[PDB]
């Protein structure tokens, strides 16, 4: 005996929860590049 | 003659106004992304009286987290901005309508900082690919064959994941915005008065 297909994929999808580990590390790769660009920004308030 | 000397008492501060801080809020947004992925293994368990060997159905699809980021420029001005060709006819430009561009100018520069915020969204994915033989117990020559092949595309979700990052928002209006404000006593001495 084995599981339909349907109930498979059912619980398949039932059990996909996104990564929170790799969210944190990519959210933590984007903010890296976000404040190294953010540091070139930081004389144009003083020239504005 | 004398419409011409005021256009060229003008014309200098006119080369620091429109193009140099042109070019300097030129600066500013860029197409950055973040990438990342997993073979996260997913098991649905099964009791061994389900006539198996094993008793979980463990998949490992490749989970992947894609977030891009653009970050943020100024809501927009463009054109606003982009009407440089104005300083072309001083011979009939009168004071008020120059002056009135410079204001209008004056007005959208400290409205950059303010404006300036936008950031970015991001998303995530699936690609299940996944073929598990599964013996019978105590009877090799039985067996369950389970193919599951595809891919899945999700969205971050931006309200409980999504923000978590840096929110260049902050540090921006902490900054001149409120203080670069003072720039309104600039505008008092230039409005003919004072």
């Amino acid at each position: 005996t084995f599981y339909s297909p349907k109930e498979i994929f059912n619980r398949l999808k039932d059990s996909l929860v996104p990564d929170t580990g790799l969210v944190t590390q990519v959210w933590a790769d984007n903010n890296t590049k976000r404040m190294d660009f953010l540091t070139a920004m930081a004389e144009i308030p003083q020239t504005l | 003659s004398l419409w011409l000397s005021f256009r060229y008492e003008i014309m200098p501060l006119y080369y620091q106004s429109q193009d140099v801080l042109d070019v300097i809020a030129n600066s500013t947004s860029e197409f950055m992304t973040s990438r990342d992925f997993v073979a996260k293994a997913i098991n649905i368990g099964i009791p061994l009286e389900w006539n198996l060997d094993q008793e979980n159905l463990v998949s490992q699809p490749r989970h992947n987290v894609m977030v891009k980021s653009k970050l943020s420029p100024e809501n927009n001005i463009g054109k606003t901005l982009s009407v440089n060709p104005f300083t072309t006819a001083w011979e009939l430009l009168t004071l008020s309508f120059v002056v009135d561009w410079f204001v209008n100018f004056g007005d959208v520069i400290a409205g950059f900082t303010g404006g300036y915020s936008d950031d970015s969204g991001a998303t995530a994915s699936w690609r299940f690919d996944d073929k598990k033989v599964f013996h019978l117990k105590n009877i090799p020559s039985a067996m369950v064959i389970v193919d599951i092949n595809f891919y899945t595309r999700q969205v971050i979700d931006p309200r409980l994941c999504g923000g978590l990052a840096f929110s260049p928002k902050l540090n921006l209006f902490r900054y001149l915005d409120a203080m670069s404000l003072s720039w309104n006593r600039s505008r008092l001495k230039i409005s003919r008065a004072t």
